[PDB]
């Protein structure tokens, strides 16, 4: 009765559609294509009504445990608007494949979301990561939704949050798997994103 | 004519029509969903394409991109519909066979009847007529529209309308059934003890007889109907029937039921009226269930 | 545990998985062939779940499933026995070993050779393989002479 | 017009057989009246009475009062006479009243002499009581349900059936080897096995929880047709 | 046996998990299965 | 044209129901029908199928109505009991039916299946011999254990025949036995029951053809072959069902010298005692 | 200590569970005697006795013989004590003899005391005798056999188990909704319940067939690996 | 009951399930 799931297509791709038609989930496919995943997240809003947002990667699949272990803060501060979950990836990243240690040597991101995210949850500068992580509603139309303006707009919106007074959090029981990049080239390229987006944030 | 037919032999199926088997040949390619394998078969020319239903939600999809594929590729095309678990009505199957579906193959038949009949359309044309507007079609598939109990000036016009409808199969509109109740109970009574499920299911009360007008029910499949919209055994509320499920049949019956006196028409009971049940039954939700009740042995 | 047409049933210990198939161990390899079909069954809990399956590959006792096609609910069985399971990450996470500077050092030395020797099979620039190919014969004598 | 059906184990199916036997036969126009003789009172769950309905003949009959009273309606061609609830101490001690149920034998004499009715299913139990002998010394016909498997295959050969009483298989899987031997060994030897076997079906299992015969809970499946099949043959042979 | 192992792994002494699918499943079956719906309450 | 409505139909095709309109015509046997169909033009018959014995005579049936009779008639075959194989299905097909419905359908869905092929033109070719037909429903004719070179060769002259289904000749299956038991032993455990299947052993394998057994279909025919469970007598399986790969394997298997080859070979008891 | 096995309703798999069981605890190096106290006497033949074998501890006592000429020495380290063969004049008339049999309980006493066997298993019906009872009573522990079904859903809620039994679960299916939705019940609302169960296995319908245990039968096979961690169950739980 | 086991070992398949089978083999002896 409250929990609703929405996929939300660029592509306007029937397959999506008639899959969503099947499982019983949500669809929203927008006819026009402007600032692209933080677009899609806005119109998306513009029609769901629930008191929580949590947004998902294509790939992250969640545990069932998830919105339990994460919703019993939003009741205990109000003032929180941001919750963060680790990044796990169970498809081998590129260091991984190609050199032969997967199971051995520790991921490239278990570093940043094992250890430095929970640094920053001390100081109330966990910035939202783009997947696995729960936005209340209610601050986030205040902000104008998902900024728009650089490359990286989670860290964006999460800053905007941070500095109209709400906190943020992180939890470190990993409980969602994604894929890793699938070649070299393609973590060059996504690096590149993050860091074009950051020092435009700067 | 499109006369080039060079992928005569490839079957592009969904993945689900083939239940786990390996591809018999080289020449089969297997696709997810009815989706992917719409946007490879709007390229192909007489290729057979299998498709896979397993809901009902999509029937209407499933039936328009039949009908783009088919008013666009021609009749080279071999289009077959593979019915996995239950999905299809008849009604259903009629409207995929006239979008464009070669054949549709029921889920009862097996895999290896359903290889052998996928080989049995080879080298064959479509030579019948799909029309251009797909929404007379979608129309066609429920004519009607108004279910329950109505006045005997509106059961009469409206099976009328739909035996007057030339855009539906001849002798398959459906069946009237006259229904004489047990002499322990009345027609009100009798009434209040059916439960149509279907949205073209209808009912009236009028002359101490029960009509009812199934719409695209078979006269093989007629004890079927009143054993879904009636306590299961029949014979305990009603003691004759008289059935008629041709189209000459059914439009004089119609001309005779109006000439009944609206003095002898009936009404439903009235809410109030429906504290004590006419027999020992009840109807949870969609479906009844007889509740025992003391008796003495003799 | 595996389900034969028969009425069979046999343990097994699964060993990986993925969308499309399953990797399992039986101990004496009981009765599998490489194209049965197989209702594989897993619990979640206390809770037992039923998927067909299809053998692809009988080595001994390490044998491959294949999902056949499944519903929607035994798709969200599969996940909720497979993928959505709050133990596999934390686990995973915490099965990482802990770093030791010294083999660390030792490992990237040998990701450097490796690469080297890597380089030493292709080239861009054709002058360039003499000298990754003398550059890994000197390394590897040296490896051999330690 | 009487017809008991004992199973020559327990878990076999009776109960369940008994009632889909009787739906089909009043579907098929007879009157017909069950008995539940089996003191665990489970019959009457498969026609809609509640848990907590005590009454029953044998209840009526150890409190003295009268038997026919205790009897339900189901339809105008079915009537179902159940047992009735015993206390655990009259399970703990079966032989304080194994002894006082013997006029059952002469109401149902009567009943058979009547002719409101025209079949009489007896479900009854396998514990050798005295009842249940008398019981089946009414019964014009017997039906013995069996599964095919090792111990009824055992018991075929060492336990007494009643006499003229025709076998009958229930709980028949698909691609069982040893089902099958057994099965053509019976074909074979078995010259009381009926021609029809009812197959292990889902509604059989499902209609116990529904609370209704599966004639009444799926019409549409295998084990209703089957005991249709069962009822045309007991129509045509065990009549008189 | 997931959250045993989650428990058993890190912390987590008094986070009591609510398995809504159980329920829901279970709110299913006793509105399916009269008999289960008439014993049960 | 004039009849193309008219529906000409056994009795055994509905199983009781009455005629479900003006336009049909119900008749005892599948010979009366093809007579009466003979002056039909564009009609739909439907013939019945009970046994097995009557494939023959209704193929030649089928056969005549196709060529006397143009593209548009409507030829349908109902099966109402267990009685056909895959390829009576295809020769009847061949000799002019539009298709064929199983058993496994009731009636609504046959129903249905009559309404589908209505305005539809029969466009593949009959030919005009009819033993070229009937020849195609078994082209090996032997049975039981074969020496290698025997099998190889029968095998090769089934994969040549060009009036055969196409990937759909056969199945071949190499099976190596679990450690314990030899192959000989394997080959007594293996009794084949149709016409088209031959064995054979070599190099510690026992290769198997089923004629014009399916893949999806196999180990239903295993079954039937071997008195144990297929799997407690082998360890691994490796098929062959398509064309070029069971030429591929014939000719990888002819390159096996003899000498390995094959040939077929010419409890505890509880004690009493007494306790203390 | 002495573990008796008892059903909710014939049927359900007592005599292949205690067979099996039997097996595993002597797998384990255990001393086991296993007893049989229902008089179909069909718990022999899961031990490769003979069917003309009438020789048994009940028909011991019913011919003034001594009873302890009848065991059997199957291994080193596992006994059976059959029942024995009772006529069809002493089937049909179960009074004449159920109170004759009581001699066994002081017999089975002085067995538990002398220490020889470490684990003495009894095979016993549901026929509410007193021999029944009095050897249930002689139970140090009780198992429950029962099946995944509404017919034992009804008799847990209106007979009663033996004091401190636990429920064990055999012949559960593979796709039976019914099935799933009683377990479920049965999760929350049962207590005694083990945490393990048997499943529908072809070879527990085998072994009977082969006269052998599960175990001896087929050792890969589930059920024997399941009726193995009920012997690691009994070893840790029940040991005294 | 009413048996008939004369005449039992003139058949294949039934053969082949008593070899299989002790306890039938027992029986139809
Ligand atoms: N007007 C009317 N006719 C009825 C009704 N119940 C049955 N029929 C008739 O009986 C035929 C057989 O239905 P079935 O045996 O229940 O077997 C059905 C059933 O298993 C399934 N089916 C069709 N529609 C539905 C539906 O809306 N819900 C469900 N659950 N199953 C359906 O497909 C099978 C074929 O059904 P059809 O092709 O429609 O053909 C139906 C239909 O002509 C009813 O309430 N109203
Ligand atoms: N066994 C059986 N039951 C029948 C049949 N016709 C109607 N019913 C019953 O009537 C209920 C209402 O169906 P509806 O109003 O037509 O509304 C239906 C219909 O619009 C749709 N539906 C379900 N199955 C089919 C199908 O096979 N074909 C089509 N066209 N619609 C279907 O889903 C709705 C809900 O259906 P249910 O939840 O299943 O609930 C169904 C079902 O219990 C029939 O032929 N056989
Ligand atoms: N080479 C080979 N293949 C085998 C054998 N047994 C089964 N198959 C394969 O398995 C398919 C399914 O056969 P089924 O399940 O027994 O189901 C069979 C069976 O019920 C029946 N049938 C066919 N021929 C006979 C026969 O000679 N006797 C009997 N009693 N039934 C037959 O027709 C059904 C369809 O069979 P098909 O269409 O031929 O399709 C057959 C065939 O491809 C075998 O001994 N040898
Ligand atoms: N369950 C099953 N058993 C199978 C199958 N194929 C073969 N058999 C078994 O093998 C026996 C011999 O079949 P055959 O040598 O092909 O020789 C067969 C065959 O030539 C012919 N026949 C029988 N039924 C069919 C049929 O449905 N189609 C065809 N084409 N021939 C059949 O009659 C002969 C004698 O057959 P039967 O007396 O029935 O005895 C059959 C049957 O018991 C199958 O697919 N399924
Ligand atoms: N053919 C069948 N297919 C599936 N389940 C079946 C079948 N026959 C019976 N059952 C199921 O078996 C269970 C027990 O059957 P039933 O109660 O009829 O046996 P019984 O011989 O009366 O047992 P009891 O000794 O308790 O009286 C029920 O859950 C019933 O639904
Ligand atoms: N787990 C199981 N899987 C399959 N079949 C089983 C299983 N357990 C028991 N069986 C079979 O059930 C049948 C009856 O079970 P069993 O012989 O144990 O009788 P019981 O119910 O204990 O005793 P009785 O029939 O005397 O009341 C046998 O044929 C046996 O092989
Ligand atoms: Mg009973
Ligand atoms: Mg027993």
């Amino acid at each position: 009765d409250k929990l609703n799931i929405w996929i939300l297509d660029d592509g306007g791709r029937e397959e999506f559609r008639q899959f969503a038609q099947n499982v019983g989930v949500k669809y929203i496919a927008r006819t026009t294509h402007e600032h692209a995943k933080a677009g899609n997240i806005n119109n998306a809003l513009k029609y769901a009504k629930g008191e929580f947002v949590s947004i998902f990667d294509c790939d992250h699949v969640p545990t069932r445990s998830f919105l339990q272990m994460t919703m019993g803060w939003f009741l205990k501060e109000k003032q929180l608007a941001m919750m963060q979950t680790p990044h796990h990836f169970f498809s081998p990243d590129p260091f991984e494949r190609n050199l032969g240690r997967f199971r051995k040597t520790p991921n490239e991101g278990t570093l940043f979301y094992g250890l430095v995210q929970d640094g920053n949850d001390m100081w109330d500068a966990t910035f939202f990561c783009g997947s696995c992580a729960v936005i209340r509603r209610k601050p986030l139309d205040e902000i104008g939704g998902i900024a728009v303006e650089t490359v990286t707009e989670d860290a964006h919106t999460s800053l905007r949050l941070h500095r109209r007074g709400y906190t943020s959090a992180y939890m470190r029981i990993p409980q969602a798997a994604g894929l890793a990049t699938e070649s070299l080239s393609a973590h060059i390229g996504q690096r590149i994103r993050w860091a074009r987006g950051m020092v435009q944030i700067f | 004519e499109i006369q080039p037919r060079s992928d005569e032999k490839r079957i592009l199926s969904n993945v689900a029509v083939l239940e786990g088997a390996p591809p018999l040949s080289e020449h089969w390619q297997l696709f997810n969903n009815n989706e992917v394998l719409f946007n490879e078969a709007r390229t192909a020319q007489a290729a057979t394409v299998v498709f896979s239903l397993q809901q009902n939600a999509q029937i209407e999809p499933l039936a328009r991109s039949i009908h783009t594929l088919r008013r666009q590729r021609g009749s080279a095309m071999k289009i077959l519909v593979r019915e996995n678990t239950a999905s299809l009505r008849a009604t259903d199957e009629r409207l995929l066979l006239a979008c464009g579906a070669n054949m549709v193959i029921p889920w009862n038949a097996p895999l290896s009847r359903c290889l052998t009949m996928i080989e049995s359309v080879q080298g064959q044309k479509f030579s019948r007529y799909v029309p251009e507007d797909i929404t007379t079609l979608l129309s066609m598939t429920q004519p009607l529209k108004l279910r329950g109990f109505q006045k005997w000036d509106v059961f009469c016009n409206a099976v009328n309308n739909m035996m007057n409808n030339p855009l539906l199969p001849a002798h398959g509109k459906g069946v009237l059934v006259a229904l004489r109740p047990v002499p322990g109970i009345r027609v009100e009574q009798a009434l209040t003890l059916c439960r149509p499920n279907r949205t073209g299911d209808i009912m009236t009360i009028g002359g101490n007889r029960l009509v009812l007008f199934l719409s695209f029910c078979r006269i093989n499949d007629l004890d079927t109907a009143l054993n879904h919209i009636f306590p299961l055994p029949t014979g305990d509320i009603f003691s004759n029937r008289m059935v008629w499920f041709e189209d000459d049949q059914i439009s004089a019956e119609l001309v005779q039921m109006r000439l009944l006196a609206p003095e002898q028409w009936g009404m439903p009971l009235p809410l109030t009226q429906s504290s004590k049940p006419v027999i020992n039954a009840e109807h949870d939700g969609r479906h009844w269930r007889r509740i025992p009740e003391p008796m003495r042995l003799l | 545990a595996i389900a034969r047409e028969d009425g069979h049933l046999f343990s097994c210990t699964v060993q990986d998985f993925s969308d499309g198939g399953l990797g399992i161990k039986i101990n004496g390899q009981a009765q599998i062939l490489e194209g049965q079909k197989v209702n594989l069954l897993l619990k979640r809990g206390q809770q037992e779940y039923v998927f067909p399956t299809q053998v692809a590959r009988v080595m001994g006792n390490e044998v491959g499933l294949k999902l056949m096609p499944l519903t929607t609910q035994q798709h969200i069985d599969f996940v909720q026995c497979t993928f959505a399971r709050a133990d596999t990450w934390a686990l995973w996470q915490d099965s990482y070993p802990e770093d030791k500077p010294l083999e660390s050092l030792l490992d990237i030395l040998k990701l450097g050779f490796r690469g080297y020797r890597h380089l030493a099979e292709f080239a861009p620039s054709s002058v360039k393989g003499i000298f990754r190919v003398l550059t890994s014969l000197v390394s590897w004598v040296v490896s051999f002479i330690p | 017009a009487v017809l008991g059906l004992q199973g020559v184990r327990g878990g076999v199916g009776t109960t369940t057989i008994t009632a889909a036997l009787a739906w089909s036969l009043q579907m098929l126009g007879e009157n017909v009246l069950v008995v539940d003789a089996c003191p665990d009172n489970l019959l009457r769950l498969s026609f809609n009475v509640d848990f907590t309905h005590r009454q029953g003949w044998a209840r009526a009959m150890l409190d003295g009062q009268d038997w026919r009273d205790a009897g339900l309606r189901y339809t105008s061609q079915l009537d179902l006479l159940p047992f009735g609830q015993l206390s655990i101490e009259e399970q703990e001690n079966p032989q304080h009243w194994q002894t006082r149920l013997s006029d059952i034998c002469s109401g149902l004499q009567q009943l058979k002499a009547s002719g409101r009715y025209q079949w009489i299913l007896i479900d009854l139990p396998r514990d050798a009581s005295q009842i249940t002998h008398q019981l089946l010394s009414l019964c014009d016909h017997s039906l013995a349900i069996v599964n095919v498997d090792a111990n009824c295959h055992i018991r075929l050969h060492q336990q007494a059936l009643p006499d003229g009483a025709h076998i009958l298989i229930n709980n028949f899987r698909i691609g069982s080897q040893v089902q099958d031997d057994i099965y053509q060994l019976w074909l074979q030897s078995q010259r009381r096995l009926l021609p029809m076997l009812i197959h292990r079906d889902e509604a059989m299992a499902e209609c116990l929880a529904a609370k209704q015969p599966v004639g009444e809970y799926r019409s549409d499946a295998l084990a209703a047709e089957e005991i249709l099949t069962l009822a045309n043959w007991c129509l045509l042979n065990y009549s008189g | 046996n997931d959250i045993v192992a989650l428990k058993q792994a890190f912390s987590l002494p008094d986070i009591d998990y609510a398995d809504i699918s159980q329920r829901e499943q279970l709110a299913a079956a006793l509105k399916r299965w009269p008999l289960l719906a008439e014993f049960a309450q």
